[PDB]
């Protein structure tokens, strides 16, 4: 490319190199939004899958000729809750908890995790365990005795 | 804690060329071929180039230790069930480790066969600014030993160089203990107040 | 006496002011009186060049003359110990070189099973 | 001190007395030794903890710790700016001060600006990374301080703003305050009688610094037992 | 022989401590970072460190408030006081002594 | 006002130093045995600010500690890495040296002076002494001066050349450390003795030279055209206490670092002046015995003057069933006939 | 590989000193060279006096034990090099307008 | 401190032989082991009490609080 | 202006027989230190390359050559005057710099390696 | 997961099960269709030659070979033009006037101002001084 920028007279000398170094690292030629870098991993369980380092369900539906759009699985539970109801926001949690205790090979039983995931998803929203999550409760000494 | 003398002959001639296993890992990384000698004036310049990068010369670790742990295959797979001076049901060092009493076959092999590579945090021995890993080495050294491969075993004792690398595998391991002491202290009492 | 993009003096020894913002065909110093009432060097240009190693990508990774990154097969480990596997029976099983707990605890110098992806901890 | 082991029993101590400690009200105490940066060697640190200080402040810089000959510690940090204007840094009592470098370079020895310029310009004209970064450092100061031409006049301004935070006495002129700043802070390896030689090191802590922001000098790691004493 | 054990020089030393030479010199070299560092405060050219430390702080001066009361000149109005200088030129720790 | 500094540890200053923390400058030299008390004088702390940074770069064992900081002898727990000690032969310069003779020798070599030259850049070699730039040469010039000043030093030429002087020649390298030839002779450096191979004398090398030298270990392992220096013993790199471990290369190194941690907190002999002293607590072992499996540097430090422990006929045996998980079973008639008795 | 030498000469006639490159002062003046005397290498003066500048200088004082520059002359029938030797002025350039020091007080 | 009366493991009375090695090297004038052999030296389950003992009671007795000087 | 005393002005001066014609007279930039006696040597090896390694009085002498700026300042008749003999300032030509090096004796590798 | 109500996870993912008909490159083309394409990825050099007349700035670029970026990131040479004509200049013409305004307001800060301190954090400027010296037994 080639373009000859002209500037004024009362303007003093400026570095020009560093600004092109900053802006060329900022331009996006072709970005599908909220998605950076898809990658094809080692094939696991025979499942030919992909891994996407970003969460955007709405644009991946528009890629149906290469993606089976009825098997897509993430870890952003607050994005599955917005799109795929709350019952899929529950089955993701028992996966994402079990994706931590499996890598260290600690087989916690699913009966413990189904109880936790059905406690967070009792109000239809992804309630955490914190001060804000306890704010809906009935027994009020339990609120005082937390912090 | 003693073999017969044949396991040294089982390792030595290929442990002698284990410097040309590190070198043959130092040729696959630099994308040279033809098994160039280590003091080539262009091989050093590529190795000087893969020393100032972090991700490059992370591959140089992962190619080398993948290749030079295959020597530990060729030593553990032939010595320890068979080359030992006392066979198993009287061999009290294996009678504990091969029953679940205490210890396992790493601790069998680090006493009888060899230690192996003392890789720090997955990569390898760190490097100075020059290209030495110790002041006992030629800089930019293409070797198993300066990569930290420890040929000796704890029965015959470890040399002053590879003793120092094994202390690197201690001091970075013990500091995980002083960094986790209250990770899941709040988290379990965060559940039993809500699942109360 | 101009070197690069800097106009100077013959008397005082200062950077003279840039010949664009000045008046018609004249520049001068501030300590002494620089004799350039002609603006002999009223025409100036300089080359710059960027740092070409400030744009890293995966394409420069192929434009380099050494192995910048792995390929999908370039990691073939060989730390074979002849230990029994329960989940896939792969006797081959690598190690990893660490020592986790405080020194009232054995060798935490791990394993990793090599056929089914099972992870193993060398506790004691 | 010059006392026999036979005579240490005569005055009731162990025959192999260690010594080298204090007795503070019976509790035997000692000053712990500490690891600090090597004296008189300009390190080439990179540090993300410079970006807190404001906008346009880079992450690079040159750190020196010039000790005095009576063992007094003094750090003269030398930052780098995206703007090109390199800002010197020091500490006097409890605070942090920033000055443009050419203000010191004019003040150390009696330089004209081309004597400053060609002082830095030793060779390597053809490097476009020396000969362009160096311009804004000179172009800005002529624009920022046009009324500070020679060394007697730049000390009128430097000892002016740093007068009362140094608590100098009213018999001392603004230059004599500023000379005392140049003899108490900047590069105290010599102090006086080295105001020519203190110039030649700030020509070295810039040409190092410009050889860092391009990356021809890899940054020193202070932990690595080679820059610490 | 390769080396030697000791059981009679130890008893030549317990009963008879040495007169003119402090035995086991690697121990007196093992604390030479601390002994020699407190020696260098006094021992050193130009009086040592503390006698060099005090000639780097020597002028804390102030002025009075009386005019000099000469003729009504330029130097009798715009004048504050006379020059007075506190200074330290030499410091020394004596030795531990003891007196009522 | 000065004793208050030595009581609490507070570094009070209405002016302010150049350091960054104002606490922990002084400790209690305990006397719980003789190993613990000698290791206070040999300890050095990295710095009280770096406990904040949990990035382990300030805490990691580093290769430039070869012969200066002991790889073993440091405690476990929270200051594990911040509290590493010196070596068996790491001697520290206290006074400075003389520099009124050395610039007259560099100008006698191929060094042009600082003022006459008007040159700079990484492409030349800046010669410095103690932070005073004096010269400019080529890279193959100072490559010889770093051998030429070494011959002129270890031999008897001029008393102006000291032997504590470190010659930190930095060889040029592609995008590495800044090249230059750096001399330091001042106070407060770390120095250890090595054996310089031509003109074979005892030589002194800092931690800034040693980044660019090839110091061999045993003279079995001296190669050609690489080693200028060898070490007198490979046990010139350990601490005092870590050296005293018997057969200290056969163990697994987290049981050497653990040994210096449980070697200090025993009960041995705090001293023999215990009649004319007064301490808060004095753990004294009654029947002190020298080891039979000992070190050769056990005697030169004179640890027979403070025998820490005793020799016990050990049966490595599993016989009773009251001994697992590191438990041990004493002999009663050893104890009733006196065995590690102590007040 | 030989070039002869005419003679040896010391006496004060010519100074040989370094400056900043690009300096054409008006050459319609003579300079002064004055001589402190101590029977070794003497402190020598720059004295540049024209109608627009009045500056001065000095010669160095530290490394005078391994250095005395030289002006030599050649002749293509004799082919030697002579000596007009000089300790080096390392000096500077100012003008008579660069003496305006201002008020150092407030009143 | 002083020599133990009884061998710890075995039990033989070992307050007996502490005194013959100056005269083994001044009156008998030998080397070590020849002087470490003859005079009733028998079992290296208790031969240690020759080699191992330190006898630190000599270093205490110079600190007498009951005599002038 | 001679602010301290002992400054003496120069009265009689030697002759400076430069022509600088239009045969041809060249004013070079030969250089000399003082660590050797001046009027001692009349044999002087020097060239254009680094073929200049010399030894007088048992020292590792050499000429250091580096071509990649200073002044001539002559008298006219008898006052020192610092007149710049020139064409219109002066330019320097050749680097004849008398130098001294120093070299180690040879490395005796063969001794200390005990088998 | 358990706590803190993760609306913006620092490290998210998404697994995409591809079909059965698709081959490897027909998915390895497809990774190159989705992922972001920085303009920093396709550029080897930027030559800028400065001149004046009246300040003028020539800006040149050097991309890579066309059989590389179009086969690594699936970008044509007119998709490159469609960025430089539309995204690259307005970001660049912003960051010239944006940086010229620093030249036109105040030509430097005032020397004499003491900022807050240097090696001190804004949370008590220290870690601790009473417990970080204990061994593992202590």
């Amino acid at each position: 490319c080639e373009f000859k920028l002209e500037l004024a007279a009362d303007t003093e000398k400026l570095l020009m190199v560093n600004i092109v170094e900053e802006i060329c690292r900022k331009s996006i030629i072709r970005q599908i939004p909220h998605i950076d870098r898809c990658v094809h991993p080692e094939p696991e369980n025979g499942k030919r899958v992909l891994v996407t380092e970003g969460v955007n369900f709405q644009a991946m539906w528009d890629q149906e000729a290469f993606i089976d759009v009825d098997g897509i699985t993430s870890n952003d539970v607050a994005a599955v809750l917005k799109t795929y109801g709350v019952e899929a926001a529950r089955n993701t949690i028992v996966n994402e908890i079990n994706n931590v205790f499996s890598r260290y090979a600690i087989s916690v039983s699913f009966r413990h995790l189904d109880l936790i995931a059905d406690m967070m998803t009792r109000q239809g929203t992804y309630l955490a365990f914190n001060r804000q999550g306890m704010e809906t409760s009935t027994s009020s000494f339990m609120k005082m005795s937390y912090e | 804690l003693r073999l017969t003398a044949e396991g040294n002959k089982w390792r030595t001639d290929i442990l002698k060329t284990s410097v040309d296993t590190g070198r043959e890992a130092a040729a696959e990384v630099t994308n040279l071929d033809k098994d160039t000698p280590a003091d080539d004036p262009e091989l050093l310049k590529r190795l000087q180039e893969i020393l100032r990068d972090n991700n490059k010369s992370g591959i140089l670790d992962a190619v080398t230790s993948s290749k030079v742990n295959a020597i530990t295959s060729q030593v553990v797979s032939k010595c320890v069930p068979d080359g030992t001076m006392k066979k198993f049901p009287c061999n009290s060092m294996q009678a504990m480790a091969l029953s679940g009493a205490k210890g396992s076959n790493v601790n069998v092999s680090q006493i009888m066969c060899l230690l192996g590579q003392q890789a720090l945090e997955g990569r390898r021995v760190p490097v100075m600014v020059s290209g030495k890993t110790l002041p006992s080495f030629k800089p930019y050294e293409t070797d198993a030993m300066a990569g930290g491969y420890v040929k000796g075993r704890f029965y015959s004792g470890i040399k002053p160089q590879e003793y120092y690398f094994h202390c690197m595998a201690g001091r970075e391991g013990l500091i995980d203990t002083a960094v986790k002491t209250s990770r899941s202290g709040y988290l379990q009492r965060c559940l039993t107040k809500q699942l109360e | 006496s101009v070197v690069g993009s800097l106009i100077f003096c013959l008397d005082c020894g200062d950077l003279l002011e840039n010949p664009n913002a000045v008046l018609g065909s004249n520049v001068e110093c501030s300590q002494c009186k620089a004799i350039y009432p002609k603006s002999q060097f009223s025409n100036l240009k300089v080359v710059t060049t960027t740092a070409d190693d400030a744009f890293p990508s995966s394409l420069r990774a192929k434009k380099s003359v050494v192995k910048t990154s792995l390929k999908k097969n370039e990691l073939k480990d060989g730390a074979t110990i002849k230990e029994k596997c329960p989940q896939c029976g792969n006797e081959e099983m690598n190690y990893h070189t660490l020592q986790l707990r405080s020194a009232d605890e054995g060798a935490t110098v791990f394993y990793t099973c090599t056929s089914c992806g099972y992870k193993f901890r060398t506790n004691n | 001190n010059k006392m026999s082991p036979y005579e240490l029993v005569q005055h009731k101590e162990e025959s192999d007395e260690i010594g080298g400690y204090f007795i503070v009200n019976g509790i035997e105490k000692l000053i712990r030794m500490l690891i600090v940066q090597r004296r008189n060697h300009p390190m080439a640190i990179i540090r993300p903890s410079f970006a807190n200080r404001g906008a346009s402040y880079s992450h690079y810089g040159i750190q020196i710790r010039s000790v005095r000959p009576d063992q007094t510690s003094q750090t003269n940090v030398l930052h780098y700016l995206n703007d090109g204007q390199v800002t010197f840094r020091f500490s006097w009592r409890k605070n942090e001060y920033l000055v443009p470098v050419v203000m010191i370079l004019k003040a150390l020895c009696h330089t004209s600006d081309r004597e400053i310029f060609d002082g830095i310009i030793g060779n390597d004209v053809k490097d476009s990374f020396l000969t362009d970064r160096l311009e804004l450092l000179l172009r800005g100061f002529k624009k920022r301080y046009p009324h500070l031409q020679n060394r007697t006049q730049v000390l009128q301004y430097l000892g002016d703003k740093f007068r009362v935070v140094f608590q100098a006495s009213p018999d001392q002129s603004d230059l004599e305050v500023g000379q005392e700043v140049l003899d108490r802070i900047v590069l105290v390896h010599l102090g006086k009688d080295g105001s020519q030689d203190k110039f030649r090191m700030l020509l070295f802590m810039i040409r190092k610094l410009y050889s860092l922001v391009a990356g021809e000098c890899s940054p020193d790691n202070p932990d690595a037992t080679q820059h610490q004493e | 022989r390769t080396a030697d054990f000791r059981t009679l020089e130890r008893e030549s030393r317990f009963i008879n401590p040495p007169k003119d030479k402090s035995a086991f010199p690697l121990l007196q070299e093992a604390v030479q970072p601390h002994i020699g560092s407190f020696n260098a405060l006094t021992e050193g050219p130009d009086g040592g460190l503390l006698n060099l430390g005090v000639k780097d702080i020597g002028e804390k001066v102030i002025f009075d408030g009386k005019p000099l009361n000469s003729e009504d000149e330029i130097s009798n109005s715009g004048y504050l006081g006379n020059k007075l200088s506190v200074s330290v030129e030499q410091v020394s720790i004596a030795k531990p002594m003891s007196n009522d | 006002k000065m004793q208050y500094f030595l009581s609490t540890g507070n570094l009070v200053s209405q002016s302010g130093l150049d350091l960054q923390q104002v606490s922990g400058y002084t400790v209690v030299a305990e006397k719980i045995n003789f190993y613990r008390f000698i290791s206070h004088f040999r300890m050095v702390h990295r710095g009280s600010f770096f406990a904040q940074l949990k990035t382990t770069t300030v805490r990691k064992l580093l290769p430039e500690s070869w012969g200066f900081l002991c790889p073993v002898h440091t405690p476990d727990g929270s200051p594990c890495g911040l509290l590493n000690h010196f070596a068996h032969k790491c001697r520290i310069s206290t006074q400075q040296s003389d520099v009124s003779r050395i610039p007259s020798i560099l100008y006698s070599l191929g060094v042009a002076p600082a003022s006459h030259t008007f040159a700079a850049g990484p492409s030349l070699c800046c010669v410095q002494i103690d932070g005073k730039i004096i010269g400019w040469v080529s890279h193959e010039q100072g490559k010889i001066i770093a051998d030429t000043l070494r011959y002129w030093k270890v031999e008897g030429k001029t008393p102006g050349l000291p032997i504590d002087l470190e010659i930190g020649y930095v060889p040029p390298s592609t995008r590495g450390q800044y090249p230059g030839l750096y001399l330091f002779g001042g106070h407060s450096r770390m120095l250890r003795p090595v054996r310089y191979l031509p003109l074979d004398k005892e030589d002194i090398v800092g931690p800034f030279e040693q980044v660019y030298m090839n110091i061999a270990v045993t003279p079995q392992e001296i190669q050609n055209n690489v080693h200028t220096h060898v070490e007198f013993t490979p046990t010139n790199i350990l601490s005092i206490l870590a050296n005293l471990t018997p057969f200290s290369d056969f163990n697994q190194s987290p049981r050497n670092m653990y040994q210096c941690q449980m070697g200090k907190q025993t009960m041995g002999t705090p001293g023999v002046a215990l009649c004319h002293r007064s301490d808060n607590k004095l753990y004294r072992l009654q029947t002190g015995q020298t080891p039979i499996v000992k070190a050769n540097l056990y005697d030169d430090y004179g640890m027979d003057n403070f025998p820490n422990g005793f020799n016990a006929v050990v049966a490595v045996i599993s016989y009773t069933g009251y001994d697992m998980d590191d438990a041990m079973i004493i002999n009663k008639s050893a104890d009733e006939r006196g065995f590690g008795y102590g007040t | 590989s030989e070039i002869e030498i005419e003679s040896v000469q010391d006496q004060p006639s010519v100074a040989v000193g370094s400056f900043f490159k690009g300096f054409r002062a008006p050459s319609d003046t003579t300079f002064d060279l004055y001589k402190k005397k101590k029977s070794e290498k003497d402190e020598f003066v720059l004295h540049g006096e024209n109608e627009r500048l009045e500056y001065e200088g000095y010669t160095d004082s530290s490394s005078q034990a391994s250095n005395q520059y030289v002006v030599g002359l050649f002749n293509p029938e004799k082919k030697s090099i002579q000596l007009y030797k000089a300790p080096v002025l390392v000096s500077k350039v100012v003008s008579k307008s660069s003496k305006n020091l201002r008020g150092p007080k407030i009143k | 401190m002083i020599v133990p009366v009884r061998c710890f493991s075995c039990g033989k009375v070992v307050g007996d032989k502490w005194e013959s090695y100056l005269n083994l090297l001044q009156e008998d004038e030998l080397d070590e082991g020849t002087a470490l052999s003859r005079l009733g030296l028998k079992r290296y389950c208790c031969r240690r009490m020759i080699l191992t003992h330190v006898d630190l009671i000599e270093k205490f007795l110079r600190y007498n609080p009951l005599e002038k000087r | 202006f001679s602010i301290p005393d002992g400054f003496k002005k120069c009265k009689h001066l030697k002759n400076f027989p430069l022509n600088g014609d239009n045969k041809q007279q060249q004013v070079w930039l030969i250089k000399f230190p003082s660590n050797v006696d001046i009027s001692k040597l009349k044999s002087l090896p020097v060239d254009f390359e680094s073929s200049t390694t010399m030894t007088i009085d048992k020292h590792d002498y050499k000429i250091m050559d580096d071509t990649d700026n200073m002044t001539l300042l002559v008298p006219s008749e008898s006052k020192e005057s610092l007149k710049i003999a020139s064409t219109a300032p002066l330019q320097f030509d050749k680097v004849f710099s008398v130098s001294e090096t120093a070299k180690i004796p040879a490395i005796d590798y063969s001794k200390v390696r005990v088998p | 997961i358990v706590m803190t109500a993760s609306a913006a996870i620092k490290t998210p993912q998404m697994t995409l099960p591809i079909w059965n008909d698709v081959s490897d490159e027909q998915a390895d083309t497809f990774c190159k269709s989705i992922s972001k394409v920085l303009l920093s990825e396709v550029i080897d050099k930027v030559i800028v030659t400065e001149t004046t007349g009246a300040r003028s700035y020539v800006i040149h670029m050097r991309f890579f070979d066309n059989n590389e970026y179009s086969e690594e990131y699936d970008v044509s040479k007119e998709e490159l033009q469609n960025v430089i004509s539309n995204q690259f200049i307005h970001l660049l013409e912003a960051a010239i006037v944006k940086e010229i305004k620093k030249q036109k307001r105040t030509t430097g800060p005032d020397i004499g101002v003491a900022v807050p301190r240097l090696q001190t954090d804004v949370a008590n400027s220290s870690s601790n001084s009473k417990r970080l010296e204990e061994d593992n037994d202590e």
